[PDB]
């Protein structure tokens, strides 16, 4: 399994920002895909992890109602769209396949966070 | 995680534990998915129950 | 929500000393143990599988000791490639923390 993140977006506000992440190899359902935001002047913070087949899409505080997260049933690609661009949205987005419960085989509780966004 | 969620061992107990390797007895080419356990519990364990 | 606070990350030591990187806790969790590291410009790397386990592919330089409201990262002998940022992982809702590391 290896994660490839999407390229740079438009810095100009007034539109939305889209981040995409593709998990080439090991496309397994029910594995959460977490998104993290890193800043030069601020530490990394968690926003959300998407589960494809269970449908649970639990978020965090201070951005609710502004994010839309979608993913294919057999993992593959995942998209996150965030609207309401402002003057404090300069950061970099990384994605990691968050290790959660697997219902199909109960196999791995946490395999080891080896796949990540390369950085764009 | 085995001494708090499945079975603990008392400090003052008779006997001991014998262990070995089960590579030639448990490993299969199709994966080992038949065995199950527990890893979540709110509290500790009283002695000798399931 | 709530914020899981920490001690400040102004920690620095010479080569051959013991680093005492501190991650606090207002609660206690067991199966959510794990730390991340991040050099500037590269992808993040997992530090430890759990509190009692290490990563497949890390030496015994980093040791994560913690079972309750306190968590420490401890170094037996420092390395020139230690310049990164370290973040502990707590709680099911995952509030991330702040980290910074530079020997001076």
């Amino acid at each position: 399994v290896q994660l490839v993140q999407s390229g740079a977006e438009v810095k100009k506000p007034g539109s939305s920002v889209k981040v995409s992440c593709k998990a080439s190899g090991g496309t397994f359902s029910n594995y959460a895909l977490s998104w993290v935001r890193q800043a030069p002047g601020q530490g990394l913070e968690w926003m959300g992890g998407i589960i494809p087949i269970f449908g649970t899409t639990n978020y965090a505080q201070k951005f609710q109602g502004r994010v839309t997260i979608t993913a294919d049933e057999s993992t593959s690609t995942a998209y996150m769209e965030l609207s309401s661009l402002r003057s404090e949205d300069t950061a970099v987005y990384y994605c990691a396949r968050l290790d959660g419960y697997s219902f199909g085989h109960d196999r791995y509780y946490q395999d080891g966070m080896d796949d990540w966004g390369p950085g764009t | 995680n085995i001494a708090d969620y499945n079975y603990k061992l008392p400090d003052d107990f008779t006997g001991c534990v014998i262990a070995w390797n089960s590579n030639k007895l448990d490993s299969k080419v199709s994966g080992n998915y038949n065995y199950l356990y527990r890893l979540f519990r709110k509290s500790n364990l009283k002695p000798f129950e399931r | 929500d709530i914020q899981m606070t920490q001690s400040p990350s102004s920690l620095s030591a010479s080569v051959g000393d013991r680093v005492t990187i501190t991650c606090r806790a207002s609660q206690a969790i067991r199966n959510d143990l794990g730390w991340y590291q991040q050099k500037p410009g590269k992808a993040p790397k997992c530090l430890i599988y759990a509190a009692s386990s290490l990563q497949s592919g890390v030496p015994s330089r980093f040791s994560g000791s913690g079972s309750g409201t306190e968590f420490t990262l401890t170094i037996s002998s420092l390395q020139p490639e230690d310049f990164a940022t370290y973040f502990c992982l707590q709680q099911n809702i995952y509030p991330r923390t702040f980290g910074q590391g530079t020997k001076v």
